[PDB]
Protein backbone atom coordinates (compact mmCIF):
# COMPACT_ATOMS: atom_id res chain seq x y z
CA UNK A 1 0.00 0.00 0.00
CA UNK A 2 0.94 3.65 -1.00
CA UNK A 3 -0.20 4.20 2.94
CA UNK A 4 2.21 1.75 4.23
CA UNK A 5 5.08 3.02 2.25
CA UNK A 6 4.06 6.64 3.58
CA UNK A 7 3.67 5.33 7.23
CA UNK A 8 7.10 2.97 7.35
CA UNK B 1 0.73 22.00 32.50
CA UNK B 2 1.03 17.68 32.34
CA UNK B 3 3.59 16.51 30.11
CA UNK B 4 0.90 14.94 28.34
CA UNK B 5 -0.61 18.65 27.35
CA UNK B 6 2.95 19.70 26.73
CA UNK B 7 3.47 17.14 24.22
CA UNK B 8 -0.32 17.64 22.38
CA UNK B 9 0.37 21.44 22.08
CA UNK B 10 3.94 20.82 20.72
CA UNK B 11 2.91 18.14 17.91
CA UNK B 12 -0.28 20.10 17.20
CA UNK B 13 -0.05 20.26 12.92
CA UNK B 14 0.05 23.86 11.55
CA UNK B 15 -1.79 25.33 8.57
CA UNK B 16 -2.53 23.14 5.80
CA UNK B 17 -3.91 24.40 2.08
CA UNK B 18 -6.06 22.39 -0.32
CA UNK B 19 -4.26 24.03 -3.56
CA UNK B 20 -7.63 25.39 -4.40
CA UNK B 21 -8.26 27.53 -7.58
CA UNK B 22 -10.37 30.28 -6.21
CA UNK B 23 -10.62 31.51 -9.85
CA UNK B 24 -12.55 28.89 -11.49
CA UNK B 25 -16.21 28.73 -10.76
CA UNK B 26 -17.61 25.93 -8.02
CA UNK B 27 -18.53 22.88 -9.39
CA UNK B 28 -19.01 19.61 -7.93
CA UNK B 29 -16.18 18.43 -9.32
CA UNK B 30 -13.68 21.26 -8.79
CA UNK B 31 -14.96 21.29 -4.92
CA UNK B 32 -14.65 17.84 -4.57
CA UNK B 33 -11.57 17.43 -6.34
CA UNK B 34 -9.77 19.99 -3.78
CA UNK B 35 -10.99 18.20 -0.69
CA UNK B 36 -9.49 14.98 -2.09
CA UNK B 37 -6.45 16.78 -2.62
CA UNK B 38 -6.94 18.46 0.83
CA UNK B 39 -7.36 14.94 2.70
CA UNK B 40 -4.26 13.61 0.97
CA UNK B 41 -2.03 16.68 2.72
CA UNK B 42 -3.93 16.86 5.61
CA UNK B 43 -3.48 12.27 5.93
CA UNK B 44 0.73 13.18 5.74
CA UNK B 45 0.52 15.60 8.80
CA UNK B 46 -1.85 13.08 10.61
CA UNK B 47 0.49 10.56 10.70
CA UNK B 48 3.59 12.43 11.61
CA UNK B 49 1.33 13.99 14.19
CA UNK B 50 0.03 10.22 15.28
CA UNK B 51 3.85 8.97 15.52
CA UNK B 52 4.46 11.60 18.06
CA UNK B 53 1.75 11.15 20.29
CA UNK B 54 2.33 9.96 24.64
CA UNK B 55 2.32 6.00 23.84
CA UNK B 56 1.26 5.50 20.76
CA UNK B 57 4.76 3.82 19.58
CA UNK B 58 3.68 1.15 22.11
CA UNK B 59 1.10 -0.16 19.32
CA UNK B 60 1.79 -3.26 17.51
CA UNK B 61 3.18 -1.52 13.90
CA UNK B 62 0.16 -2.50 12.02
CA UNK B 63 -2.24 -1.48 14.46
CA UNK B 64 -0.16 2.49 14.20
CA UNK B 65 -1.28 1.81 10.69
CA UNK B 66 -4.98 0.29 11.18
CA UNK B 67 -6.13 2.96 13.87
CA UNK B 68 -5.15 6.17 11.67
CA UNK B 69 -6.95 4.55 8.71
CA UNK B 70 -9.58 4.06 10.23
CA UNK B 71 -10.08 7.37 12.20
CA UNK B 72 -8.80 9.70 9.69
CA UNK B 73 -12.20 11.16 8.86
CA UNK B 74 -13.21 12.14 12.54
CA UNK B 75 -9.95 13.63 13.25
CA UNK B 76 -10.43 16.06 10.22
CA UNK B 77 -13.67 16.84 10.62
CA UNK B 78 -13.21 17.77 14.58
CA UNK B 79 -10.10 19.31 13.98
CA UNK B 80 -11.74 21.32 10.43
CA UNK B 81 -14.75 21.84 12.89
CA UNK B 82 -12.60 23.86 15.56
CA UNK B 83 -10.54 25.84 12.70
CA UNK B 84 -14.20 27.34 11.47
CA UNK B 85 -15.24 27.99 15.00
CA UNK B 86 -11.88 29.72 15.92
CA UNK B 87 -12.08 31.45 12.44
CA UNK B 88 -15.40 32.33 11.41
CA UNK B 89 -17.15 31.63 14.40
CA UNK B 90 -18.66 28.69 12.68
CA UNK B 91 -20.30 31.06 10.23
CA UNK B 92 -18.43 28.86 7.23
CA UNK B 93 -16.42 25.72 7.01
CA UNK B 94 -12.86 26.81 7.22
CA UNK B 95 -11.55 23.27 5.52
CA UNK B 96 -8.32 25.12 4.58
CA UNK B 97 -7.27 28.93 4.24
CA UNK B 98 -8.20 28.90 0.22
CA UNK B 99 -11.44 26.63 0.52
CA UNK B 100 -13.56 27.89 2.74
CA UNK B 101 -17.24 26.72 2.28
CA UNK B 102 -20.09 28.91 2.28
CA UNK B 103 -24.04 28.14 1.84
CA UNK B 104 -22.87 27.93 -1.68
CA UNK B 105 -20.18 25.98 -1.58
CA UNK B 106 -22.07 23.94 0.97
CA UNK B 107 -24.70 23.08 -1.71
CA UNK B 108 -22.71 22.76 -4.97
CA UNK B 109 -20.58 19.97 -3.34
CA UNK B 110 -23.33 18.19 -2.96
CA UNK B 111 -22.97 17.41 0.70
CA UNK B 112 -25.07 19.97 2.47
CA UNK B 113 -27.04 17.92 4.76
CA UNK B 114 -23.19 16.95 5.89
CA UNK B 115 -22.03 19.96 5.56
CA UNK B 116 -24.76 21.29 8.37
CA UNK B 117 -23.94 18.73 10.24
CA UNK B 118 -20.48 19.82 10.23
CA UNK B 119 -21.63 23.61 10.78
CA UNK B 120 -23.21 22.22 13.80
CA UNK B 121 -20.43 20.41 15.49
CA UNK B 122 -18.60 23.72 14.91
CA UNK B 123 -21.27 25.51 16.94
CA UNK B 124 -20.85 23.13 19.64
CA UNK B 125 -17.32 24.44 19.98
CA UNK B 126 -19.03 27.26 20.97
CA UNK B 127 -22.43 26.70 22.09
CA UNK B 128 -19.94 24.71 25.01
CA UNK B 129 -17.11 26.75 25.51
CA UNK B 130 -14.94 24.25 24.76
CA UNK B 131 -11.54 24.96 25.87
CA UNK B 132 -8.01 24.61 23.42
CA UNK B 133 -6.89 22.37 26.27
CA UNK B 134 -9.83 19.88 25.69
CA UNK B 135 -9.58 20.36 22.55
CA UNK B 136 -6.29 18.89 21.74
CA UNK B 137 -7.30 16.31 24.12
CA UNK B 138 -10.53 15.01 22.67
CA UNK B 139 -9.06 14.86 19.08
CA UNK B 140 -6.07 12.43 20.84
CA UNK B 141 -9.17 10.61 21.76
CA UNK B 142 -10.29 10.27 18.71
CA UNK B 143 -7.38 8.52 16.98
CA UNK B 144 -8.26 5.50 19.63
CA UNK B 145 -12.08 5.23 18.43
CA UNK B 146 -12.49 3.12 16.02
CA UNK B 147 -11.23 -0.55 15.70
CA UNK B 148 -12.57 -3.68 14.28
CA UNK B 149 -15.31 -5.49 16.11
CA UNK B 150 -12.81 -8.44 16.15
CA UNK B 151 -10.11 -6.02 17.72
CA UNK B 152 -6.54 -5.55 16.93
CA UNK B 153 -3.23 -7.57 16.54
CA UNK B 154 -2.27 -6.31 20.47
CA UNK B 155 -5.66 -5.31 21.40
CA UNK B 156 -4.43 -4.97 24.97
CA UNK B 157 -1.78 -2.33 24.74
CA UNK B 158 -4.38 -0.42 22.40
CA UNK B 159 -6.65 -0.45 25.61
CA UNK B 160 -3.97 0.66 27.81
CA UNK B 161 -3.86 3.70 25.56
CA UNK B 162 -7.07 4.25 25.01
CA UNK B 163 -7.96 4.14 28.78
CA UNK B 164 -4.67 6.70 29.68
CA UNK B 165 -6.31 9.14 27.03
CA UNK B 166 -9.62 9.18 28.84
CA UNK B 167 -7.81 9.59 32.15
CA UNK B 168 -5.99 12.87 30.46
CA UNK B 169 -9.00 14.64 29.47
CA UNK B 170 -10.62 13.75 32.65
CA UNK B 171 -7.47 15.50 34.23
CA UNK B 172 -8.01 18.48 32.46
CA UNK B 173 -11.57 18.72 33.53
CA UNK B 174 -10.36 18.23 36.60
CA UNK B 175 -22.22 19.49 38.63
CA UNK B 176 -18.64 19.40 36.59
CA UNK B 177 -18.33 16.14 35.58
CA UNK B 178 -21.70 16.56 33.72
CA UNK B 179 -18.87 18.53 32.23
CA UNK B 180 -17.83 14.82 31.16
CA UNK B 181 -21.03 14.20 29.81
CA UNK B 182 -20.88 16.55 27.20
CA UNK B 183 -17.38 16.33 26.05
CA UNK B 184 -18.25 12.73 25.65
CA UNK B 185 -21.19 13.21 23.86
CA UNK B 186 -19.33 15.70 21.76
CA UNK B 187 -16.94 13.09 21.00
CA UNK B 188 -20.21 10.18 19.94
CA UNK B 189 -21.69 13.30 18.01
CA UNK B 190 -18.44 12.71 15.63
CA UNK B 191 -18.63 9.43 14.63
CA UNK B 192 -22.44 9.34 12.92
CA UNK B 193 -20.60 12.48 10.64
CA UNK B 194 -17.78 10.53 9.81
CA UNK B 195 -19.89 7.74 8.71
CA UNK B 196 -21.80 9.77 6.46
CA UNK B 197 -18.47 10.84 4.81
CA UNK B 198 -17.20 7.82 4.77
CA UNK B 199 -20.45 6.36 2.51
CA UNK B 200 -20.57 9.78 0.73
CA UNK B 201 -16.76 9.37 -0.40
CA UNK B 202 -17.30 5.84 -0.99
CA UNK B 203 -19.88 6.34 -3.77
CA UNK B 204 -18.07 9.17 -4.94
CA UNK B 205 -15.02 7.02 -5.50
CA UNK B 206 -17.09 4.34 -7.12
CA UNK B 207 -18.55 6.94 -9.75
CA UNK B 208 -15.80 8.90 -9.51
CA UNK B 209 -14.23 8.90 -13.31
CA UNK B 210 -17.91 9.68 -14.56
CA UNK B 211 -18.24 13.25 -12.73
CA UNK B 212 -14.66 13.76 -13.33
CA UNK B 213 -13.43 13.77 -9.58
CA UNK B 214 -9.60 13.56 -8.39
CA UNK B 215 -8.84 10.84 -6.41
CA UNK B 216 -5.18 11.23 -5.06
CA UNK B 217 -3.24 7.88 -4.68
CA UNK B 218 -3.31 7.38 -1.13
CA UNK B 219 -7.39 8.56 -0.86
CA UNK B 220 -8.39 5.89 -3.28
CA UNK B 221 -6.50 2.92 -1.65
CA UNK B 222 -7.87 3.82 1.52
CA UNK B 223 -11.20 4.73 0.66
CA UNK B 224 -11.49 1.43 -1.40
CA UNK B 225 -9.57 -0.79 1.20
CA UNK B 226 -10.46 0.57 4.52
CA UNK B 227 -13.22 2.45 4.56
CA UNK B 228 -15.55 -0.60 3.34
CA UNK B 229 -13.95 -2.62 6.37
CA UNK B 230 -16.21 0.20 8.15
CA UNK B 231 -18.95 0.49 6.11
CA UNK B 232 -19.54 -3.19 5.88
CA UNK B 233 -19.85 -3.24 9.64
CA UNK B 234 -16.31 -5.15 10.24
CA UNK B 235 -14.86 -1.91 12.12
CA UNK B 236 -16.59 0.28 14.00
CA UNK B 237 -16.68 3.37 16.41
CA UNK B 238 -16.40 3.17 20.19
CA UNK B 239 -19.37 5.52 21.23
CA UNK B 240 -19.43 6.51 24.86
CA UNK B 241 -23.04 6.45 25.01
CA UNK B 242 -25.38 3.63 24.00
C1 LIG C 1 -11.43 14.99 5.40
C2 LIG C 1 -11.87 16.18 4.48
C3 LIG C 1 -10.54 16.95 4.18
C4 LIG C 1 -9.95 17.60 5.45
C5 LIG C 1 -10.96 18.39 6.26
O1 LIG C 1 -10.69 19.51 6.71
C6 LIG C 1 -12.33 17.78 6.50
C7 LIG C 1 -12.85 17.17 5.18
C8 LIG C 1 -14.24 16.58 5.51
C9 LIG C 1 -14.87 16.04 4.23
C10 LIG C 1 -13.95 15.14 3.39
C11 LIG C 1 -12.54 15.79 3.16
C12 LIG C 1 -11.69 14.85 2.28
C13 LIG C 1 -12.26 14.39 0.93
C14 LIG C 1 -13.67 13.87 1.18
C15 LIG C 1 -13.57 12.44 1.82
C16 LIG C 1 -14.59 13.81 -0.04
O2 LIG C 1 -14.34 12.68 -0.89
C17 LIG C 1 -15.98 13.70 0.60
C18 LIG C 1 -15.95 14.29 2.02
C19 LIG C 1 -14.51 14.87 2.02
Amino acid sequence: SAFSRLYT
Amino acid sequence: QPIFLNVLEAIEPGVVCAGHDNNQPDSFAALLSSLNELGERQLVHVVKWAKALPGFRNLHVDDQMAVIQYSWMGLMVFAMGWRSFTNVNSAMLYFAPDLVFNEYRMHKSRMYSQCVRMRHLSQEFGWLQITPQEFLCMKALLLFSIIPVDGLKNQKFFDELRMNYIKELDRIIASCSRRFYQLTKLLDSVQPIARELHQFTFDLLIKSHMVSVDFPEMMAEIISVQVPKILSGKVKPIYFHT
